[PDB]
């Protein structure tokens, strides 16, 4: 019977300066007892609004909060750098205070270029009897991709790996390791990656032979 | 003011820690204390409360009879008695202060600690290059790297040139494969020159490898 | 400034709303009390609804022995007739009430108190595991009801009572700062045993720490084998006679010792807080609106006047430091020779900007 | 007579909150 806090949407992507609305909805009435923070990735999350309307002291008045029965928002009006993070309500009405899911809040850009790189596996390492190829994609916009990896298919062993927003460009990067094991690495020597993003719609395999 | 949080580290499935939490710069029986924990990529996890001004103390209900919430008001510090750790447990474990008069948010957090449950052997990194060629060229940018594979428990530092090299540099968050450990990636762009080692000062085995990315 | 109180009568047909239930007790004006009643004439029947404030003392009879069982006498009571309408009155409408009826249409008619100034806050007596019914003290209620004439026994089916409070927050200028001396002098030297204190601020918020500055010059034989610094709340209560307690509520007994022809300093730190007074049964706590748990009684402030000898429960702090003083002399133990001194202070929370909650996060 | 009351105030809120609109 813990109280649920759905936060919508899930992730939104918007650019400097606009107005932005991210929602709470509460399993039941919490009255006012709605808290907001700010998380900026790796760091400690930071407090913003409680009483579910009150701007904490230091916080820019460009944030704001509102209450509508079991609906929350929290709006910026004039979106700015220093406002790019993930976003949480909280309930502290009833024990256990419970939090949402967050809300993502990326940088909007001009769709930009995946470099895309692919790199071999280094002799120090087949030595030691697996193998690892890294396709790297590079300072590119929106972060949406696919990477496909005898040239025919695989699947269940690739892990992709993405980064956050660069702070100053607003690009992502992002890394594919496809593993595999010494043995069968030197058989069928003929693996490649297919890179798939909005920045061109004809995709540019880099390639490896062995 | 200041919430500096204490006593993280790996242990094994069933066993137990105690995390401290040296508050600063407020008055303990004004403040009531709490502990959030958050999941790596998963949001956060209210798990206990402690009040000393009024004596009470209060769980979360998927941790009752296995964590212990307590003060020492002198010392001015919070502790966190962790049993039975499941692995599930592992989160990145914050101190958080609030205002006894009247709760208002969570109005400071401590930076953190992070609580690793597995049963594990602590393996350090094992560390690889990223060799640059035509194929990882475009555009006079050429891109090198260092693949830190296989490692225990928790973190990964790595610099590139011991600290000179600020532009164009990713490191990635880690992956976990099948096999439990972890790994890591991290490139960088210095277009055409020379370039420098990356350093790779793994912590919980207390290994600094450095290798020096040769082209191709 | 969106969201208001409500409170039903059992049958509904009763309804009274409000925008707060602390009023705030700026010595010289206290807020007033202003609502609506929501008269349901689906199920009115009774001719007429009036509102009535009171403030009250409640207690249990100590020779009893039916727990629960508490009593209420009345201190100050306002009666308003709300319904209908009586003419020979027209008052005008705050922007509470005009919001009110716009949201609820004619049916809701206003009602305006005014708190007199020097009546008491209200204040809790911390009950002990003998007591199980309403919360000792005094406390103030707005009851809604309908009946025929104010002679009429009301029903309670009929009634909604609504539990409110009368508090203070701390003021804006702290005090001159907490300093005492005392000098006492023996019978066969005239060399004395002085004893200087302070509190290094006059104002304190609850669960903050007081620091005590004690400075103590022995020019006498004796010597002082303990001292004892203790924070006390005083509690001055009057309803047909008037009763005062003096309660440590925070206390240190250090072994300090300060030989003849010696001195001492040393600076203590108290923090008065109620975990370690959960036993003292009858010491006074904010006040509460039901059962929560409220911290130990802020301090009353008064109207720099005559001692009006005000009703109710007057709560005052001060830190205590004495010295415990050997008995050696011509007199044996027969007489004490300790020397004592107390430092006043208020203790009281802030100004808010949020009003206080009616629990705080509750299980 | 002063008015006796009995047993325990109800654990269950039994004051409840409402919009107002704001002017």
């Amino acid at each position: 019977s813990d109280i649920q806090m759905t936060q919508s949407p899930s992730s939104l992507s918007a650019s400097v300066g606009d107005r932005v609305t991210i929602t709470c909805r509460a399993s039941q009435s919490v009255s006012s007892a709605v808290a907001w923070y700010q998380q900026k990735p790796g760091k400690a999350p930071k407090l913003l609004i409680y009483s579910a309307s009150s701007l904490y002291s230091g916080v820019p008045s460009r944030f704001s909060g509102s209450r509508s029965g079991t609906d929350f928002t929290l709006t910026i009006s004039s979106l700015q750098p220093e406002d790019f993070a993930t976003y949480y309500c909280q309930q502290y009405k009833y024990v256990p205070v419970t939090f949402g899911q967050g809300t993502k809040v990326e940088i909007k850009r001009t769709v930009a270029a995946p470099s895309v790189f692919i790199f071999p596996p280094s002799d120090s390492q087949l030595k030691s009897g697996t193998a690892s190829v890294v396709c790297l994609l590079n300072n590119f916009y929106p972060r949406e991709a696919k990477v496909q990896w005898d040239n025919a298919l695989q699947s269940g062993n690739s892990q992709e790996s993405v980064t956050e927003q660069d702070s100053k460009d607003s690009t992502y990067s992002l890394s594919s390791t496809l593993t595999l094991s010494k043995a069968d690495y030197e058989k069928h020597k003929v693996y490649a990656c297919e890179v798939t993003h909005q920045g061109l719609s004809s995709p540019v395999t880099k390639s490896f032979n062995r | 003011v200041q919430l500096v949080e204490s006593g993280g580290g790996l242990v094994q499935p069933g066993g137990s820690l105690r995390l401290s939490c040296a508050a600063s710069g407020f008055n303990v029986y004004s403040s009531s204390i709490h502990w959030v924990r958050q999941a790596p990529g998963k949001g956060l996890e209210w798990v206990a409360s402690i009040s000393s001004y009024y004596g009470y103390t209060y769980y979360a209900d998927s941790v009752k009879g296995r964590f212990t919430i307590s003060a020492d008001t002198s010392k001015n510090t919070a502790y966190l008695q962790m049993n039975s750790l499941r692995a599930e447990d592992t989160a990145v474990y914050y101190c958080a202060r609030s205002r006894q008069f009247w709760y208002s948010g969570l109005d400071y957090w401590g930076q953190g600690t992070l609580v690793t449950v597995s049963s594990a052997s602590t393996k350090g990194p094992s560390v690889f290059p990223l060799a640059p060629s035509s194929k990882s060229t475009s555009g006079g940018t050429a891109a090198l790297g260092c693949l830190v594979k296989d490692y225990f428990p928790e973190p990964v530092t790595v610099s590139w040139n011991s600290g000179a090299l600020t532009s164009g540099v990713h490191t990635f968050p880690a992956v976990l494969q099948s096999s439990g450990l972890y790994s890591l990636s991290s490139v960088v762009t210095v277009p055409s020159s020379q370039t420098y080692i990356c350093n790779v000062n793994h912590k919980p085995s207390n290994t600094k490898v450095d290798k020096k990315v040769e082209p191709k | 400034g969106t969201r208001v109180f409500k409170k039903a009568s059992p049958n509904g047909k009763l309804t009274v709303y409000l925008g707060k239930r602390d009023f705030v007790d700026h010595i010289d004006l206290v807020e007033p009390v202003d609502g609506v009643v929501l008269v349901d004439p689906e199920y009115l029947k009774e001719r007429r609804v009036y509102v009535t404030l009171t403030c009250a003392f409640r207690y249990g009879r100590e020779d009893l022995d039916v727990l629960g069982l508490t009593f209420r006498k009345d201190l100050f009571v306002a009666n308003v007739q709300s319904f209908p309408p009586a003419p020979e009155d027209k008052k005008p409408l705050t922007r509470l009430q005009e919001r009110l009826i716009k949201k609820l249409g004619e049916h809701a008619y206003p009602f305006t108190f005014e708190i007199p100034p020097n009546l008491p806050c209200s204040v809790t007596l911390q009950p002990g595991p003998e007591d199980t019914g309403k919360a000792c003290g005094v406390d103030y209620e707005v009851k809604a009801f309908c009946a025929e004439n104010l002679e009429e026994k009301i029903h309670k089916r009929n009634s909604v009572r609504l539990v409110i409070r009368k508090v203070q927050y701390a003021p804006e200028r702290p005090g001159p700062q907490p300093t005492a001396e005392t000098t006492r002098q023996f019978l066969m030297s005239d060399k004395p045993l002085h004893l200087e204190a302070s509190l290094d601020k006059e104002i304190y918020y609850h669960g903050e720490p007081i620091s005590v500055n004690v400075h103590v010059t022995n020019n006498t034989n004796k010597t002082v084998k303990k001292i004892k610094i203790s924070v006390r709340q005083y509690a001055d209560i009057c309803l047909f006679n008037t009763a005062q307690y003096k309660c440590p509520v925070a206390m240190e007994e250090a072994d300090d010792t300060v030989a003849p022809s010696s001195t001492f300093c040393k600076v203590y730190t108290l923090t008065p807080f109620l975990a370690n007074n959960r036993e003292k049964r009858g010491l006074a706590l904010d006040g509460k609106l039901k059962h929560e748990d409220t911290n130990l009684a802020s301090s009353t402030l008064l109207r720099e006047g005559a001692n009006r000898e005000i009703l109710g429960i007057i709560v005052s702090y001060k830190v205590k430091v004495k010295l415990v003083v050997s008995r050696g002399g011509l007199l044996g133990d027969l007489a004490s020779s300790d020397v004592a001194v107390e430092l006043p202070f208020t203790l009281m929370h802030p100004k808010p900007k949020e009003e206080p909650p009616h629990r705080e996060v509750p299980e | 007579r002063t008015p006796p009351s009995l047993g325990p105030q109800d654990e269950s809120c039994t004051t409840a909150s409402s919009s107002l609109a704001k002017d």
